[PDB]
């Protein structure tokens, strides 16, 4: 079990996350 | 002559394109710019009852549109923008406009004091 | 026809009628794009006055010249800007609609007499914006602007 | 054959694979499960004394508040941002 | 049948003619668009 | 249009992205038209891998 899915969160937004950080960057 | 000519291409221009204005909010930007121009122009060619312009005066106003200035300008507020930039120039510039019926042309002198009346002017209009 | 055409002439206000308009149930049955008056001049009725029938022309005149583009193409296709000024052509259209007190064998609703300066504030008003929520029908065959917005209140329950 | 591909851009038609996790792929992979990413690119198109900057200010998000996920959508930016100077 | 209705019909079908050449030319452009971007996408959606 | 035939708006004007797909799957066989030619159409993670399939078709 992960932190983000603790309250919450799918994949999908850690995904969504993950993404726009390496765009940013 | 020296706005006359440049206004008539562009409203012809405009009007092979016009029927899609309300339509054509796809399209590259050319066919964008001939609306925004053209529809602009075509609010400059409103005019009132009763007061009918000397030469310089509509030459003057047709030199906005024509130059781009009033590019940006929301359409329906370009006659209220008109009357109001008209009365300016005649009350404070009659030296401007007497220099444009002077030389009989809008020279380059003419033409960088209207810039800096029509631009300065415009952004407290549309304020 | 040569009858009415030679008598224009000889008006200084003209209110046109038509059947197409009559036919849709807007009474009384004046074509707005029609009708015109020597003193619908802004030296002599006023500015305001002048603005809001103009700018009621314009919206209207609009409107009929998109009609039949969006009776094919569909309302779908347009702007925001331009639905908004169809939703608001067809709300002034309804406005302009008038129970009369003559006509109360016809319309089933009381005659109604409208105060100038309220009918220009009622235009005015549609034209900004103001009743851009309520429904078309609160405006159809009533008197003042307010009886629009009691009507819109009716209609709901 | 190994199919190496995001959404927008496909790059093949030994790999390395980060468990996904945001994390390095010789032959950078954002997140996913041919290895399917979200954002897979390049390793040459990454900058990078701007993802020190946006590791920096994210750890300043962080210091809120509060309520769980949020917070947690912090973290993970964080994680990100962490295996992005890592990468390069 | 009359001249009016006609003129009317004609105005209305013009407007339209231009409009559908427009919309061509836009989905054009943006079918151009979709059917590149259509080739990463296929490879990428087998998985 | 699926929804006043038969909920998502503004799909279709801009080019679909992945992000879209996120935006349905988070809310949360699928149908859609798969282009062959300019005339000829036909009717955790990997679940927004596949909305975003049939969204890019």
């Amino acid at each position: 079990v992960a932190y983000w899915r603790q309250a919450g969160l799918s994949y999908i937004r850690y995904s969504q996350i993950c993404a726009k950080a390496v765009r940013d960057a | 002559k020296q706005v006359a000519g440049t206004m008539k291409l562009e409203l012809a221009q405009y009007r092979e394109v016009a029927a899609f204005a309300q339509f054509g909010s796809d399209l590259d930007a050319a066919t964008q710019q001939l609306l925004s121009r053209g529809v602009r122009l075509t609010e400059l060619l409103k005019q009132g009852q009763y007061s009918p312009m000397a030469i310089e005066e509509q030459v003057a106003v047709i030199y906005a549109g024509v130059r781009g200035y009033l590019d940006k300008l929301e359409p329906s507020k370009i006659t209220k923008f008109e009357n109001a930039f008209l009365s300016h120039v005649i009350s404070q510039h009659q030296a401007l406009l007497g220099k444009i019926r002077t030389d009989g042309k809008i020279s380059e002198e003419s033409d960088a004091k209207l810039k800096e009346i029509v631009t300065n002017f415009l952004a407290g209009f549309e304020a | 026809d040569p009858a009415p055409a030679t008598t224009f002439a000889h008006l200084d206000a003209t209110t046109v009628l038509s059947r197409a308009i009559a036919e849709l149930g807007i009474y009384p049955a004046v074509d707005p794009l029609d009708s015109t008056s020597r003193i619908m001049d802004p030296n002599i009725v006023g500015s305001e006055h002048y603005d809001v029938a103009r700018g009621v022309q314009k919206i209207l005149q609009d409107y009929k010249s998109l009609q039949d583009i969006i009776a094919i193409l569909g309302m779908d296709e347009l702007s925001e800007e331009d639905k908004l000024t169809v939703s608001r052509a067809r709300k002034i259209q309804r406005f302009l609609s008038q129970p009369f007190q003559v006509a109360e064998v016809f319309t089933g609703h009381l005659g109604k007499l409208v105060p100038l300066k309220e009918t220009i504030k009622g235009f005015q008003q549609i034209l900004a914006g103001e009743y851009d929520h309520l429904p078309e029908q609160a405006f159809y065959m009533v008197g003042p602007i307010e009886e629009a917005v009691a009507k819109a209140d009716k209609l709901a329950e | 054959s190994f199919t190496f591909a995001s959404p927008t851009q496909v790059f093949f038609n030994q790999v390395d694979v980060p468990t996904l996790r945001p994390g390095l792929v010789v032959v950078f992979v954002s997140s996913g499960s041919q290895l399917l990413a979200e954002e897979a690119v390049t390793l040459d198109m990454l900058d990078l004394g701007a993802a020190k900057a946006n590791l920096e200010k994210a750890q300043s998000e962080l210091l809120g508040a509060a309520d769980e996920a949020t917070r947690a959508e912090i973290q993970i930016r964080i994680e990100a941002n962490e295996a992005l100077v890592k990468a390069l | 049948a009359t001249l009016k209705d006609i003129t009317r019909r004609l105005k209305s079908i013009k407007n339209i003619q231009k409009i559908t050449k427009s919309m061509k030319m836009v989905a054009a452009a943006k079918y151009a668009r979709a059917e590149r971007e259509l080739k990463p996408a296929r490879v990428y959606g087998v998985g | 249009k699926i929804r006043s035939i038969l909920t998502f708006k503004e799909v279709g004007r801009r080019p679909p992205t992945f992000g879209d797909a996120s935006v349905i799957a988070l809310e949360l066989s699928i149908i859609f038209n798969r282009f062959r030619s300019v005339i000829s159409y036909k009717t955790e993670y990997s679940l927004a891998n596949i909305i975003y399939y049939s969204l890019k078709e």
